[PDB]
């Protein structure tokens, strides 16, 4: 169809950098005891 | 420049992070088409 | 975009110069 | 598609190969000699269409 | 409802297999001998010509000038002064080199 | 065995009659050349007007004819331009010319009738690389 | 006690301060910073600029060529030709920005300024007890930068000639180059492949046998590049342990023995060339150019046998009539 | 724009004295030590 | 030449690295190496180093903190750790070079970086825009037109004056 | 060397060009003269010529509003000379004395200068990069600006070279640094 | 009294002659006699454009241009024959003299707008019946306007007109049945109106200075964008002769 | 210009992918030693 060229940039993005964050704070966390 | 003490460790848990990962990856279902119109 | 998606990875190489010049983690002597 | 002239001969066109991303339209009909040619300077056009 | 390239459509007339006395850079009067040096200079330095004969008048010609003339008249021709052939005083240096 | 003397057989004038030149005199043309015209006409090709060329055609296309010795011993005697009239020593270095550019003071006879048959004999060699600068080579 | 100035003067001479301001960087630093900001700028939003005379701009830049590769500064027009061009000239900035005015206020600087690198790069080599030739390793850089921004331009007309500042701007200054100057045929230009085309294998060597010779510290635990605690007196890396190998692997005599006269001849190899380079260009913005051999071998009736090089003409002839098209009116370029 | 180069040489002015005034006195001296 | 005009290989992203390594590994080749020939120490008489220490005697000429800290205040930031300026060494060169010999292989296919689409359409409409990208393109041709025929004897290239491109006046 | 190589690749006067070779500028020049000459003879204007780029074929407008030589010589509209001086005017070049005036000699005077111009080839070639193998003059004022320069420029390295380290003998630093007492072991190492 | 020198690189050798102040007898007339001009010379002061506004019936505006081009913008040393006609009124001609200078201007906006400042072929007639050019007489007639470039001129891409490549080559297979506009580049040619008032004369030499007024078209850039107005106007001058 | 729509996601990605990766294996890092 006719969507907005960056709607996917948009949700793609949307969908890293919040759930990156979190993918960020809970590794250093399991590292609180030298692990991975 | 000494150290600092308000410098306390910075707190997240193996499930809080899924709790956050459901309601943010869904989050996105709904509110994406929304995006591409 | 382009434009702009170009100055920004710049705008950027100057900021991770600024982290590396002066947030650098000295050097030990042991 | 054959070209040909006031004449008649059948002039051949040759082709561009591989390398070349653009090539320049020449007009040879058989035993190759040159019979017509787009031109690039147009001013001492001999062969010109 | 078309536009073309004044030059080259020029190409499918006389200019384009002989001399056109009003227009061709003036450097295809070497083509022919007891040409170039001056004739040349001349056949240019006067306005187009209504036709191809209107040559020999030229006010100045020496018989023998007129002469040359007359033999290669037979090569000479003329069409339509063309604006974007001839203005850039391209007549003369028409802008092209070995 | 390559440069055969038949082609160092050349057209000394008009009648058509014709002079035969010597593996030796031959490269006295081209020294001699070089020393006078390189500046122009190199590769066989005036660069101070591009409009007019060494060649065979055009010289004998000429006023007068410039296809034999004796006519480019002509001009490098008095030069002219093409078609008749308009003396060009004042311009043009030639034995006229007023030791002017004394590059010809020095040269004979044995000299400008070499030099000349260089100009008949060199299309000969080179296809036509012999008028067309830049665009062969 | 002393007077304000006398501390001003040690506090530019400071070995304390976190990057040394030396006095040349009194005038590096409000150079490179005059320049740099300028240039970030105009490279993003660069007014159409025309280089050549004839009133064409060719502007390449981001809020018009919106590419990297593409946009860059352009030089300064034919028209103000090695004439200063001062931004306070042009009757308006926007006059000032048609005649690439933007270009030299940066190249000066830029230019002048890693002349000031080049010497405040010594500043240390003496504020601080240690061989004073480092800066001189720089001069094989600064130079042949200045070799390409300046003498090339001095040697011609104007700077319009003078390396366009972006990626693709290079290209077109490189070939033009190499159709004006047989600067491929250039026992010059091979000096800067020779060595350059040296500290490439040779950087890959000392880095190679080095790497190639270190005690034993950690055992895969972690990794082997830790066998060094800065600061140490000893020399994590085997010298001797090293050159056994080298030594063996072309003939002896062959591998370096003495360490300090292999780290020299690592300065040796590049600056060397890269400095004949720097002339080469410099050389050829007088008109000395590479080798030519156009036709050179012949035949026996007189036939042109066909040098490789003469191909190399063609390639050359090609670019040599299209460059600068409709922008010379006559047979002959001479710049 | 007159208005501005002044303005420009003045700076100019303004430092190259700062690094000949400056690089004068107490310098031959600017190091660790003199053996 | 050759590559510069049928495949403009300069455009190339792997070759823009090939030349990232060849240069940078010839820079560290000299960064260090008089890096070196003015740290090091006097731990020898004469005005020469050669004699100086070795061969893997006393430990270390170069004092790899008194030049460290000539960096970190020059060029802002130093080396630690010669074991890794050992292998950044090794890396920088034999990477880069590795890089260009993929898009070399690019070449093969004639799969070259050549044109930027965005911009020949953009030039196609418009006789008032032109960049270097196209200056440079317009070389190709020339470096071509002139070569290929005499270059590539086998495909009996025949060229008339006219079809030939070329500049005006030249 | 440098304020040297210079004066050899541009000075007219105490490098005479009837000594050495045309200043490049001076052949640049020589060319339009040329090419000027020989085209209004063939009854052209150029007072009005109008160029390919529609500039000026043979003539066009200074920065300064003068009269100067078209084409790419643009890029040397400064230079002067006793050749064509006379055939110059008072806003630059004069469209009259450039018409008439134009005395003979100045013709080939102004084509020598062309033929003959300050680029060559190494192995002594003369003509541009790409002429065939005939000619073979190198200029003068070619070889004094090329050679000059290599020379005053080591020299600037060669100053940087002795400057440096003559700095570091009135210092002590020449011959490396004092295994015990590195003046940067005591410093507050800035981190 | 100056030379070439005095004013090199001085910015003015672009400006006509300024016809010493006060002297406004003006230069008698034969007829028994033809007279000619030394030369004409026309100094501009601005440069205006035409704007196109997008909106119908509201009157098309003259907004004024700044000069990008480095003063290059004067017309001098012309002339072509001052004649008289079976009236009162002479008509001078033209023949040699610089009269094209291709310069540039930028628009209000972000725009840049080209043209070629010429007289070309200019025909001067002055008011229906003079015996001496007294102030305020004047000429008002035409000439041509040729093409920003020659028909040589090669656009980005190898395309143009006399000799360039034949129609956009980067793209191949991709439909020209619209890129006809910059495939084929003609060379046009229009004719404008300049108009001169004069305000000074030396009825001795025959010097006659004054202001002028011309509107020619911009940039026809060959087969691209139609052009624009420009009306241009500045100081003139020319000296008569017999 | 006529770029590729998508050129963006590409681009953008390519930079946060690879290098978020860093910025985790590093974060985690600090936390050897109970800290952010
Ligand atoms: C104003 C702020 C600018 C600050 C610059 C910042 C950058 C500084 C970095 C290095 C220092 C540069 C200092 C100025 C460089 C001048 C370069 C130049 O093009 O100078 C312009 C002049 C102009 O000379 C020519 O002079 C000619 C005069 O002759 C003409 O006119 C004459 C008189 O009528 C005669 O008629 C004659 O026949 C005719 O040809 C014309 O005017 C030309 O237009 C003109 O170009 O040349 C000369 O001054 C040459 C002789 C003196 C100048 C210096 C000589 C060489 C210097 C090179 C050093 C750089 C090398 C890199 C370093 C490597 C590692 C460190
Ligand atoms: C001021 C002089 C100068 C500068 C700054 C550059 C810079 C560059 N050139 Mg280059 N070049 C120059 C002169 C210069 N060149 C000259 C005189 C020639 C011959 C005429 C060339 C021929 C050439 C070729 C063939 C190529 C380059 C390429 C490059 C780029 C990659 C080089 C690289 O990998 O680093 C080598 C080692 C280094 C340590 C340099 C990297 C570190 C920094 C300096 C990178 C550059 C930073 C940038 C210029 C500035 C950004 C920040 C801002 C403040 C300027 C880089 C942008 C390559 C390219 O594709 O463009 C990117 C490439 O293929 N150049
Ligand atoms: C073998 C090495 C070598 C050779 C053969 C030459 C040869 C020459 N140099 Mg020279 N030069 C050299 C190395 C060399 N140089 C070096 C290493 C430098 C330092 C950069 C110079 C700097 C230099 C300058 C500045 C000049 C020359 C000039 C000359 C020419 C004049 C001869 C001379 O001046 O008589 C001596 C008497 C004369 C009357 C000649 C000119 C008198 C003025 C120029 C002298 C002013 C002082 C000057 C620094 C002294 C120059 C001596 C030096 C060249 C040996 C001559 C061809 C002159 C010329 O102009 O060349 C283009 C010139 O002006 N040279
Ligand atoms: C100016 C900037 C610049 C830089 C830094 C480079 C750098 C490079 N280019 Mg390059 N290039 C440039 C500009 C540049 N180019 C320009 C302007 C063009 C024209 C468009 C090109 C066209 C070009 C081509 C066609 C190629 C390169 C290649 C290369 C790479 C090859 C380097 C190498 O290791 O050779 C060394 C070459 C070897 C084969 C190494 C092995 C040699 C053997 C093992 C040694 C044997 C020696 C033997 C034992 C002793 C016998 C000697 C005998 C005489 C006695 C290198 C990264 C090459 C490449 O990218 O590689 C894939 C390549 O094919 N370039
Ligand atoms: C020390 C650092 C430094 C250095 C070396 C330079 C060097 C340069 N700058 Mg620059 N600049 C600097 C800092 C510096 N700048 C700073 C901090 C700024 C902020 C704006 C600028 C802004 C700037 C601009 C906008 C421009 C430059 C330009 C230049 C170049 C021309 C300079 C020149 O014209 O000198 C001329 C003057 C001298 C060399 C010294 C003369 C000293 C004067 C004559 C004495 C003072 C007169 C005073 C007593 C009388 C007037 C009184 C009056 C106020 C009433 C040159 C490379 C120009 C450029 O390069 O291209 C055009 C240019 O346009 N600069
Ligand atoms: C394998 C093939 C090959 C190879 C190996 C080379 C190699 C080289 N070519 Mg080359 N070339 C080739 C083919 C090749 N070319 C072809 C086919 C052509 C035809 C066009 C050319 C045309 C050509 C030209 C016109 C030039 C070269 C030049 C060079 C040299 C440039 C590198 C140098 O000397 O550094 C020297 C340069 C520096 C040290 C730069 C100075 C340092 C400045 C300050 C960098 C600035 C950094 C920046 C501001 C960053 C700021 C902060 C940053 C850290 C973030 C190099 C030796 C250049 C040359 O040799 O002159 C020097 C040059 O001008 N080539
Ligand atoms: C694969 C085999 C091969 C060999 C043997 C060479 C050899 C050479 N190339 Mg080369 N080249 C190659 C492949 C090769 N190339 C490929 C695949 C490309 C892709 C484009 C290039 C692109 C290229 C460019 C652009 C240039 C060269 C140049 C050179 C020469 C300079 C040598 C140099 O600077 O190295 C430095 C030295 C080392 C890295 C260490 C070994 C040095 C060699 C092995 C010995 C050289 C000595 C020589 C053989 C004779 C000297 C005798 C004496 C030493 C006793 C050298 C003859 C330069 C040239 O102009 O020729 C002189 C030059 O500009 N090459
Ligand atoms: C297309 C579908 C997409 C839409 C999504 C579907 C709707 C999802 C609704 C459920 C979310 C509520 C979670 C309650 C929070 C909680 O309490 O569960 C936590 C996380 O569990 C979770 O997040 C797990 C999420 C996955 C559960 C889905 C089950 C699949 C169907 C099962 C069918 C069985 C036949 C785990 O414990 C929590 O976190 C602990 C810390 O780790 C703390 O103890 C807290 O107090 C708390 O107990
Ligand atoms: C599927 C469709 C159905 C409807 C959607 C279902 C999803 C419902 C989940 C929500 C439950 C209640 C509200 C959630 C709060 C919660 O959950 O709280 C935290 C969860 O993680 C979290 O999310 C913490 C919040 C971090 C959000 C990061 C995404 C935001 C983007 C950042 C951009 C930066 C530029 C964890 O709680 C904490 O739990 C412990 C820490 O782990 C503490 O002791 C406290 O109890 C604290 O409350
Ligand atoms: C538009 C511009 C964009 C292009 C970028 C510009 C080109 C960048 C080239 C420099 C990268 C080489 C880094 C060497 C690796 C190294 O050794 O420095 C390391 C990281 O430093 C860095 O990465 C810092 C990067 C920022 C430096 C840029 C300086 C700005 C200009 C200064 C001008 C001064 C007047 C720090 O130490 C290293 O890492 C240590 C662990 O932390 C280990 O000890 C290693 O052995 C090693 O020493
Ligand atoms: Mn760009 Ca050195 Mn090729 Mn004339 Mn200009
Ligand atoms: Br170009
Ligand atoms: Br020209
Ligand atoms: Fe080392």
């Amino acid at each position: 169809m006719e969507v907005n060229q960056l709607g996917f940039i948009a949700t793609a993005l949307f969908v890293l950098v919040p759930s990156v964050f979190l993918i960020i704070l809970y590794v250093q966390t399991e590292s609180q005891q030298k692990s991975s | 420049m000494e150290p600092n003490p308000n410098r306390q460790p910075v707190e997240l848990n193996r499930t809080s992070l899924y709790l956050g990962l459901l309601l943010i990856l869904v989050l996105a279902l709904l509110f994406s088409s929304y995006f591409f119109n | 975009m382009e434009t702009i998606t170009y100055v920004f990875i710049f705008a950027c190489i100057i900021a991770l110069f600024f982290f590396a010049i002066f947030f650098r983690e000295p050097p030990r002597i042991t | 598609a054959v070209f040909r002239n006031k004449e008649g001969e059948e002039l051949f066109v040759r082709r561009m190969p591989a390398f070349f991303e653009s090539f320049p339209v020449i007009l040879t009909d058989k035993n190759g000699v040159v019979k017509a040619d787009i031109p690039f300077r147009r001013a001492e056009s001999k062969y010109s269409f | 409802e078309e536009l073309v390239n004044v030059v080259d459509e020029k190409l499918g007339t006389a200019y384009g297999e002989k001399i056109d006395l009003n227009n061709t850079n003036i450097a295809a009067f070497i083509q022919y001998r007891g040409l170039y040096p001056t004739l040349a200079k001349l056949i240019v330095k006067n306005a187009p010509y209504e036709s191809v004969e209107d040559v020999l008048n030229i006010p100045g010609l020496t018989e023998r000038q007129k002469q040359i003339l007359r033999e290669n008249l037979e090569h000479f021709t003329v069409t339509e002064v063309e604006t974007a052939l001839v203005e850039g005083g391209d007549r003369y240096n028409n802008g092209l080199y070995k | 065995a390559e440069l055969t003397p038949e082609v160092l057989t050349v057209p000394l004038n008009s009648e058509g009659k014709t002079i035969t030149l010597t593996e030796k005199q031959y490269l006295e043309g081209k020294r001699l050349f070089q020393y006078a015209c390189a500046s122009c006409h190199v590769g066989g090709i005036t660069k101070t007007n591009p409009s007019l060329d060494l060649r065979t055609e055009t010289l004998a296309l000429a006023t007068p004819p410039r296809d034999n010795i004796e006519g480019l011993v002509d001009y490098m005697k008095n030069p002219t331009t093409y078609d008749g009239e308009q003396e060009i020593a004042e311009v043009h270095p030639s034995l006229r010319s007023a030791d002017i550019f004394p590059k010809m003071r020095n040269l004979t006879e044995k000299d400008l009738v070499a030099i000349a048959g260089h100009i008949l004999v060199e299309p000969k060699i080179l296809g036509d690389k012999w008028g067309g600068g830049k665009v062969y080579y | 006690s002393a007077n304000l100035w006398e501390r001003f003067c040690n506090w530019v001479t400071s070995t304390d301060n976190r990057l040394y301001v030396g006095w040349f960087g009194v005038i590096m630093i409000p150079t490179l910073l005059a320049a740099t900001i300028c240039f970030v700028i105009a490279f993003i939003a660069a007014p159409p600029v025309d280089i050549d005379g004839i009133r064409e701009p060719v502007s390449g830049s981001l809020l018009y060529g919106n590419n990297i590769i593409t946009g860059a500064v352009v030089p300064s027009s034919n028209a103000i030709g090695l004439h200063f061009y001062p931004i306070w000239e042009a009757a308006s900035l926007d006059e000032w920005l048609y005649n690439g005015g933007p270009y030299q206020l940066i190249i000066f600087h830029f230019l002048l300024g890693a002349s000031c690198y080049m010497g405040r790069q010594w500043e240390l080599s003496y504020r601080l007890g240690m061989r004073p030739w480092i800066c001189v390793a720089y001069s094989a850089p600064l130079a042949s930068a200045f070799a390409v921004f300046l003498i090339y331009p001095i040697g011609q007309g104007s700077f319009s000639d003078g390396m366009p500042l972006g990626i693709s701007g290079t290209f077109n200054f490189m070939i033009v180059f190499q159709a004006e100057h047989n600067i491929l045929m250039h026992p010059f230009h091979q000096l800067g492949v020779a060595g350059v085309f040296g500290g490439a294998l040779f950087c890959a060597m000392h880095g190679s046998l080095v790497t190639s010779s270190l005690i034993r510290e950690t055992t895969e635990t972690e990794s082997a590049n830790y066998g060094y605690k800065f600061g140490q007196e000893e020399e994590t890396y085997n010298i001797v342990a090293a050159h056994g190998y080298f030594g063996r692997l072309i003939f002896q005599y062959a591998s370096f023995n003495n360490s300090r006269s292999l780290h020299f001849f690592l300065a040796a190899w590049r600056v060397v060339g890269v400095w004949f380079a720097a002339l080469g260009i410099s050389t050829m913005a007088f008109n000395l150019n590479g080798f030519n051999f156009n036709h050179s071998v012949i035949d026996a009736k007189g036939n042109v046998i066909n040098t490789w090089a003469d191909i190399i003409n063609r390639a050359n002839l090609g670019m040599e009539v299209m460059h600068e098209r409709n922008a010379h009116n006559f047979p002959l370029d001479l710049a | 724009m007159e208005t501005l180069k002044i303005t420009v040489y003045i700076v100019v002015t303004f430092f190259v004295l700062l690094f000949v005034f400056g690089f004068l006195s107490g310098d031959p001296a600017r190091n660790p030590k003199r053996k | 030449l050759f590559f510069q005009g049928f495949h403009n290989w300069t455009l190339n992203p792997f070759h823009m690295m090939g030349v990232a390594g060849v240069l940078g590994g010839a820079l560290l080749c000299a960064i260090h190496g008089a890096t070196v020939e003015n740290t090091l120490f006097q731990d020898g008489e004469g005005a020469s180093t050669f004699r100086a220490f070795n061969p893997t005697q006393a430990e270390e000429t170069y004092s790899m903190v008194t030049a460290n800290r000539f960096w970190s205040q020059i060029f802002g930031i130093a080396f630690s750790n010669k074991r890794w300026l050992h292998f950044f060494m090794l890396f920088v060169p034999v990477t880069g070079l590795w890089m260009s010999a993929i898009g070399v292989v690019g070449l093969a296919l004639n799969l070259r970086s050549y044109d930027f689409i965005s911009q020949e359409i953009r030039a196609a409409e418009d006789p008032e825009f032109e960049t270097f990208y196209t200056k440079n393109l317009l070389l190709n041709e020339g470096i071509r037109a002139w070569m290929a025929p005499q270059d590539q004897p086998h495909e009996n290239f025949v060229f008339p004056e006219e079809v030939l491109p070329r500049g005006n006046a030249l | 060397g440098f304020i040297a190589t210079c004066f050899v690749w541009f000075n007219n006067t105490v490098y005479p060009s009837e000594f050495y070779g045309p200043t490049g500028p001076e052949a640049s020049q020589a060319q339009a003269m040329t090419f000027l000459i020989r085209d209004q003879k063939l009854g052209a204007n150029v007072g009005s010529a109008q160029g390919p780029t529609g500039l000026g074929k043979y003539l066009m407008r200074s920065p300064t509003g003068e009269i100067i030589f078209g084409g790419e010589t643009m890029r040397f509209w400064d230079f002067r000379g006793p050749w064509l001086e006379p055939l110059r005017g008072p806003n630059g070049l004069d469209l009259n004395k450039i018409k008439n005036d134009i005395q003979p000699w100045q013709e080939r005077r102004a084509a020598e200068y062309m033929t003959h111009a300050p680029l060559g080839s190494l192995n002594s070639v003369g003509g541009v990069a790409t002429e065939i193998n005939s000619v073979n003059f190198v200029s003068p004022r070619s070889w004094l600006a090329t050679s000059h320069f290599v020379l005053a420029f080591f020299f600037l390295v060669g100053h940087l070279w002795h400057a440096g380290r003559a700095r570091a003998a009135a210092a002590g630093f020449e011959k490396g640094i004092d295994r015990e007492s590195e003046p940067v072991l005591s410093m507050p190492s800035l981190d | 009294t100056l030379t070439y020198d005095d004013i090199v690189g001085t910015g003015l050798a672009n400006k006509c002659p300024t016809l010493d102040d006060t002297a406004r007898g003006a230069y008698p007339i034969d007829s028994s006699q033809t007279y000619r001009i030394a030369r004409l010379c026309l100094q501009p002061t601005t440069f205006l454009v035409k704007e196109e506004p997008k909106n119908k019936r509201q009157e098309a505006e003259f907004v004024p241009t700044k000069l990008v081009t480095r003063e290059t913008t004067s017309l001098d040393q012309i002339q072509g024959e001052l004649k008289v006609n079976s009236d009162g009124s002479l008509t001078f001609v033209e023949e040699d003299g610089i009269d094209f200078q291709p310069v540039t201007v930028q628009m209000a906006g972000g725009e840049r707008i080209p043209l070629l400042f010429t007289v070309k072929n200019l025909v001067a007639s002055t008011q229906p019946n003079v015996t001496s050019i007294t102030t305020s007489t004047d000429f008002k007639g035409e000439f041509n306007v040729p093409s920003y470039r020659t028909a040589n001129f090669l656009d980005p891409k190898g395309r143009g007109l006399a000799s360039g490549y034949d129609s956009a080559i980067a793209l191949p297979q991709a439909k020209e049945e619209e890129l006809a506009r910059a495939n084929v580049k003609r060379f046009s040619l229009t004719k404008g109106q300049i108009s001169l008032n004069v305000a000074k004369v030396d009825g001795r030499t025959g010097e006659i200075a004054g202001t002028f007024e011309s509107e020619q078209l911009s940039d026809d850039d060959m087969g691209a964008h139609e052009p624009h107005e420009v009306k241009i106007q500045g100081v003139f001058y020319a000296s008569i002769e017999p």
